[PDB]
RNA sequence: UGCGAAGCUAAGUCUGUUGGAUAAUGGCUGAACGCCUCUUAAGCCAGAAACCAUGCUGAUUAAACAAUACUAUCUUUUUUGUUUGCUAAUGUAAAAGAGAAAUUAUAUAUGUACCGGUACAUAAAUAAUCCUAUCACCUUUUUCGUGGCUAGCUGUGAGCUAGGCAAUAGUUCUUUAACAACAAAAAAGAGCACAAACUGUAGACGACUUU
RNA sequence: CCUUCGAUGUCGGCUCUUCCUAUCAUUGGGACGCAGAAGUCUCAAAGUGUCGGAUUGUUCACCCGCUAAUAGGGAACGUGAGCUGGGUUUAGACCGUCGUGAGACAGGUUAGUUUUACCCUACUGAUGAAUUUUAUUAUAUAUAUACAUAUAGUA
RNA sequence: AUUUCACUCAUAUUAAAUAAAAUAACUCCAAGUGGGCCAUUUUUGGUAAGCAGAACUGGCGAUGAGGGAUGCUCCUAACGCUUGGAUAAGGUGCCUAAAUAUUCGCUCAUGAGAUCCCAUAAAAGGUGUUGGUUCAUAUGAACUAGCCCUGAAAAUGGAUGGCGCUAAAGCGGA
RNA sequence: CCUAUUAGCUGGUUAUUUUCGAAAGAUCUCUCAGGAUCGCUGGAGUUGAUUAAUAUAAUUUUACCAGGUAGAGAUAAUGAU
RNA sequence: UUGUUUUCACUUUCUCCCCGCACUAAUGUGGGGAAAACUGGCUUUAUUUCUUCAAUUAUUUUUUUUGCUGAGGA
């Protein structure tokens, strides 16, 4: 029979496999689109999420009630250290899809980069990359050449400096960027000059622009039904307990379906959350980066006693309207519109 | 079916007609049309000496012999075409709110604005060659014009269906832009 | 099917029917190099083509859908649907008469220097009359889908470039060998000439 | 299948297990006729065992003809050879497995003496 | 009882797209049916919270794969072999010439030369074809090409010229002839991971994160 | 009356999913006894939604009210090793009618044990080897090459 | 009417055919069975039913084999074990052994059709196309029956058996 | 303990091959889940036949009857109309 | 009702003429009209390996390759 009072099913289906991201280092699954007019620039960026403060902003929706007043939102910081360039990948389309040419690196890799290619690095004799550093520049030329012939799409390859920053991790978060700019010539161009320095934020986003934020969420293990899909409750009544879901299925088809809440993981899954605002992009070489024209008390943003299970962000950073996934300490990635 | 069935189009004066494997290709004053024929079975045979064209249909139903037809007709608009473009005149009518027809972008694109007043704009692109010129003689008048005369119709068509008037009685609310007079210059 | 490997031109061919005589000759113990698998044809019209597809498509496992029909919408990957519908596949034999099958969308790193072979009883131009509705597979794929379809377009016509040259150079080679023979005709036996004349050379 | 030697034709190398008898320890491979309502074996449906019939039966003439061409006679005793001297080829002796070293010995010999093949000399060898 | 950080958390705060191709439908050109006709022919157009992409989650769902980084031996040639649980070691769903790269239309194509168009050739039972096989070693003449070294010499491939040089196994019983792998024999070249302690961005346990 | 009487747990609610369309609303249309508004008939549409209560064990029903709308259905009349157990369908008891009576009632009323997953699968998450008759959309200095590449291990 | 004598009735084609007709009769002893069910055709009750009840015959039951994808009953055909042949029903694009056979039509379907039982479709329409027939002045009518279309809506996803097929691998023939 | 009470009901009922091979109608039955008795089957046996015969036949011819279902009729009868 | 009599209808063309004057799918053509007997048909006389002597049945005879089988022991 049909269920007597209609109502939208809990989860969404959308998120399935509700399974443990396999990075926490948040994948960028697509890139924007390729506006061949516009100039070569990055499109992404790495950081580190610092903590929540508030803020007050003077609004201008004119028509709200909320018109000429100030308000008061919650916004995140993203601890932001310079990405360091490392290396560009060429990619070609295919009808199989996106095959890779070749990775041309930088003459000097950094320790912390390195770091990336060990598990026991304290045991190791750090042999990476020591070859590869030293190979001849008509080589590199040459693979240069021929990604500028055929390859359609540029990476370049970054990393995070996780050293400039509280965290405990000597590691670098190593990702890749994809560059949309005009002629791939040009893209090139822009990736040798930049190669072996450093990205701040400045480089790569605005003040006011509109970001996606792509991060994996905060972990809470094996959760019941009603935490993870927010099922009601079943009544105090109920004999073999109450937090569970009082029919899985109907009898026929004769196999619990794929579209049915059920016990298990919840959080640190990987998510993108669409059009969060950047509110201000930081400077480390600012004493008055929590300052304001309004304010106009020296303030470095680190709240009186530091970000709770953080620390000191002594370095750029961005405020980005409102809230992200994951937890204080998580890479995010920050990706253009 | 009819062993042969047959039918003569007769090439104008100032003419360069050219076709192949059924890919037409007539060149005049006005435009260079191109349209191809290769979805039905027919040979098409030109006579560049005298005038005329033969299409030509061996066997098929009264289903072949229609197209065959169709074909011909559709020669014979090319033609006209290149010698003189087609001009299809569109008059729009208005009760109260009178129509901004504002042509931009080269005599192509025609922003239609003011339609039963709601301040909000009606984009219609032409297709490929068909200018839109506004009226020297009367008042409200519109000329859509060039060549093929596929396309002049369906700019024609597209700005008709941009006007027309949504939920309400058809019949009491005769507001739009109509194809008064198809002609040539 | 005495050959190592046949490299079948798919451009033109009916789907099914191609289909069929590919299958046939799998069984039978035949590699094939199924190329150029965007280019099709089913007999249906377009649309028509299209609505099945999307049947099909609908038809998933109610369950759980990661098991179930998967609706392979590469090209050729329908093609290679197609072939192994008509395979015993479910034993051991028809298994490696599948495996056996490759098929290529365009044409890549070897099939383009073999001969391209051609199914003349599952030619669309030998099967369908021509007031018939057809429909391009490449084309329906997209329309359910597929989307490297401009790109494969692009790389078939670079490919055509390519091959244009290679044949200047055949055809060169070819003028060349002739004009020895003309020469070399005179410098032989007269007898031995006079037999290559009676049967044909 | 056939398996012909010379002129010994038998129709059936195979042996006709038991329904089932592959399936269950406790049904033993030694022939029993399914009987039971639904047994297939008994209906004779394709794909299941054989049933063993009269049809199979070896030519009247070389029936219990070994490979040999010679029928099988067991002996226990030297007295009981002496049959044979008249069809020594016709008949090979096997001695019975019961039969102890020395007299086993004894009938071999006399069996040599006899012409008359032993199919199992080598007993205890 | 009171307050109660941190951590969890909602009743608290933030975020939640735009293309393609269509349906209904309205139209366009336009026959059938000298007119008319949205097509109830061919050919087109606009067009939906639908469809398919885009975006988003997974991707031991693909036993998938790519590149990069580092490493333990690797590459080539020759010979004989694969006729205490082991310590020498074999398998082919297919070798017998497994020969063959325009492209394209199918009521036409392709080249060539000019400016998709024109002119001229070319194919039209197109694998019913073309290519490629057998001239063995030899001595004797030389001719011509290709790969190495500092015009010559060596090696390979093809030819002309001279000289007869062999093969016989008793009538066939796979034509032991392929490809790949390995083993020994000589001959020639050249560090990671897990654990452990720490961590907590993680967590039933693994795993993941770290040091 | 085919299946099931060496038992398929026999109503309803609660929960939870999915499907159908014979579309209530929402999207796009066509018609009108369409002036506007409202509505009626109807086509493509199942993408999104379809509620809060009062009484009843109820399904059904009937009102109150919100609502864009409060459409209809199925899935063993979905769903009892999910619950609940109000009802029906044990034993106690009461009334009414019937029966001489024991008792009956498809009449009414009340009190009345709801067992087991540790198996296989399914589903949810969680590790995880193995993968050469296997692979490949190219590599290599304009030519070549599938008579070819591909060791493996960590990341 | 019975009886006994006479005389005389076809006969090897045998008082018409045909007959693996005496494998017959008869007696005895006993077994199991006495729930049946299905198909054509006839048929009763019932709106009908894979319903209840009968008749004739054949099946199933008790029965496999080949076909009908699949199936107690439909078709072929009934079974000792083999070799070879040649068929049956049915098929012959692939699955699948055999026709991408030949030959003449018809049919395009924006939910085609596809083979007894059989796994559904109707009334009513169609200026869809294909033939006709009857009428009138190369058009206008009316009909007519082929295929096709509408009519044609149900719940897990989905089934001419599947793939697919449209110069059929569809429908009707040869 | 009588008692291994009784059961028209349920379950089970042990080697092989060969040969033949049913019935689920009928009558009576406090009978309708059973029985008896016919039928159908097997075995035993005898008389026969073994003479291409005569007996005999789910057959047909040739004669010869019997019929009142399909059909047909309603200005033939009955009953409609 | 059959046989029979007569009526005019029917064949070719790369022939010719006239109109339409390249009008055709056509290296031709629509219409109208002639011409003739190459074409076709008939009548003959001979001829059959220049080519034919079919097909179907009836009655006969043989052949090209060939697959399987070899029971028995008079
Ligand atoms: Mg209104
Ligand atoms: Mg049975
Ligand atoms: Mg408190
Ligand atoms: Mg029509
Ligand atoms: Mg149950
Ligand atoms: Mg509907
Ligand atoms: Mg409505
Ligand atoms: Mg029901
Ligand atoms: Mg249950
Ligand atoms: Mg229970
Ligand atoms: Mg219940
Ligand atoms: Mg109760
Ligand atoms: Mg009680
Ligand atoms: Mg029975
Ligand atoms: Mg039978
Ligand atoms: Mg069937
Ligand atoms: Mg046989
Ligand atoms: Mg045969
Ligand atoms: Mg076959
Ligand atoms: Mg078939
Ligand atoms: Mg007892
Ligand atoms: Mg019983
Ligand atoms: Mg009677
Ligand atoms: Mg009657
Ligand atoms: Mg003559
Ligand atoms: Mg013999």
């Amino acid at each position: 029979s049909h269920r007597k009072f209609e109502r939208p099913r809990h989860g969404s289906l959308g998120f399935l496999p509700r399974k443990r991201c396999k990075r926490l280092r948040g994948k960028i699954r697509s890139f924007p689109k390729d506006d061949k007019e516009k100039p070569p620039h990055f499109t992404a960026f790495m950081g580190y999420k610092a903590g929540m403060t508030h803020i007050v902003r003077e609004v201008d929706k004119p028509g709200s009630k909320l018109h000429k007043k100030e308000i008061v939102e919650a916004c995140t910081i993203i601890e932001c250290a310079p990405m360091v360039v490392v290396g560009i990948v060429g990619y070609r389309e295919t009808p199989k899809g996106l095959r890779i040419l070749s990775t041309v690196w930088a003459n000097h890799v950094s320790d912390e980069f390195r770091r990336r290619y060990y598990k026991n690095w304290y045991k190791s004799e750090k042999k990476a990359f020591t070859k590869s550093l030293n190979v001849p520049e008509a080589t590199k030329n040459c693979l240069l050449k021929r990604i500028e012939k055929y390859c359609t799409v540029l990476r370049a390859i970054c990393h995070t400096q996780p050293s400039k920053t509280p965290l405990r991790m000597k590691k670098a978060h190593i990702m890749e960027v994809q560059i949309n700019g005009g002629s791939m010539k040009e893209k090139l161009e822009f990736v040798k000059e930049m190669l072996e320095k450093n990205l701040p934020v400045s480089t790569v986003f605005n003040p006011n622009e509109m970001i996606d934020v792509i991060s994996v969420t905060k972990g809470h293990g094996t959760k019941g039904v009603v935490s993870r899909y927010g099922v009601k409750r079943l009544p105090r009544k109920t004999h073999r307990g109450l937090r569970k879901v009082a029919c899985i299925g109907a009898w026929h088809p004769a196999r619990v379906q794929f579209q049915i809440p059920r016990h298990g993981q919840k959080g640190y899954f990987h998510r993108t959350e669409r059009n969060k605002k950047i509110y201000r992009i930081g400077l480390k070489t600012d004493k008055n980066s929590a300052s304001t024209d309004a304010d106009i008390t020296e303030k470095k943003i680190t709240p009186m006693g530091g970000f709770p299970h953080y620390g000191v962000v002594n370095e750029d950073f961005l405020l980005l309207k409102g809230c992200v996934a994951g937890t204080k300490k998580r890479p995010i990635t920050l990706r253009k519109n | 079916k009819t062993i042969v069935s047959t039918q003569k189009v007769l090439i104008p004066e100032g003419v360069k007609v050219a076709i192949n494997a059924r890919k037409v290709t007539v060149s005049g004053k006005y435009g260079t049309l191109r349209r191809s024929f290769r979805h039905l079975p027919i040979d098409i045979r030109l006579n560049k000496l005298k005038k005329y064209i033969k299409v030509v249909m061996w066997f098929g139903v009264p289903d072949s012999l229609a197209c065959i037809r169709t074909v011909c007709t559709h020669l014979k608009n090319m033609f006209t075409g290149v010698t003189k473009k087609f001009l299809y005149k569109m008059r729009l009518v208005h009760a109260h709110f009178p129509i901004n027809s504002n042509i931009v972008d080269n005599n192509t694109r025609i922003e239609i604005r003011n339609y039963l007043g709601e301040k909000s704009v009606r984009f219609v692109k032409a297709l490929p060659g068909v200018v839109i010129e506004k009226s020297p003689n009367v008042k409200d008048e519109i000329y859509v014009s060039g060549a093929d005369i596929e396309n002049v119709s369906l700019t024609a068509a597209l700005i008709h269906q941009s006007v027309l008037c949504r939920n309400k009685d058809i019949r009491k609310f005769l507001d739009g832009i109509y194809v008064s007079e198809v002609t040539t210059v | 099917m005495y050959k190592k490997e046949y490299v079948i031109d798919c451009k033109g061919h009916l789907l099914g029917r191609l289909a069929s005589l590919i299958a046939k000759e799998l069984l039978n113990g035949q590699r094939i190099v199924a190329v150029r698998c965007e280019d099709i044809n089913i007999s249906g019209s377009l649309y028509r083509n299209k609505l099945k597809y999307q049947e099909f498509l609908r038809l998933r496992t109610n369950t759980n859908p990661k098991k179930g029909p998967l609706h392979l919408r590469e090209p050729s990957k329908i093609l290679w649907r197609c072939v192994r519908g008509m395979l015993p596949h479910k034993t051991y034999k028809g298994q490696l008469a599948l495996k056996k099958l490759k098929v290529c969308v365009g044409m890549p790193y070897p099939y383009d220097k073999k001969k391209k072979y051609v199914l003349p009883s599952a030619l669309r131009a030998f099967r369908l009359k021509k007031h018939r509705r057809y429909c391009r597979l490449g084309t329906l794929s997209s329309r359910v889908g597929w989307n490297y379809d401009t790109l494969v377009k692009k790389n078939e016509v670079l490919r055509k470039q390519v091959s244009k040259a290679y044949y200047k150079k055949k055809v060169n080679n070819l003028n060349e060998k002739k004009e020895i023979k003309t020469e070399a005709l005179n410098l032989i036996n007269p007898e031995q000439r006079q037999v290559l004349e009676n049967f044909g050379y | 299948a056939v398996k012909k030697v010379g002129k010994i034709i038998k129709k059936r190398t195979k042996k006709f297990t038991r329904f089932q008898s592959n399936r269950f320890m406790r049904v033993k491979p030694a022939w029993r006729k399914p009987r039971g309502i639904d047994c297939r074996v008994r209906r004779r449906y394709k794909g299941t065992n054989l049933m063993p019939s009269i049809g199979y039966g070896s030519n009247k003439k070389t029936k219990f003809l070994l490979p040999n061409n010679k029928y099988k006679y067991v002996v226990k005793n030297v007295k009981e050879m002496e049959p044979l001297i008249m069809n020594h080829t016709k008949y090979c002796v096997q001695i019975a497995h019961n039969v102890s070293s020395k007299k086993r010995k004894q009938i071999i010999e006399r069996a040599k003496q006899m012409n008359v093949s032993v199919i199992n000399a080598k007993a205890r060898l």
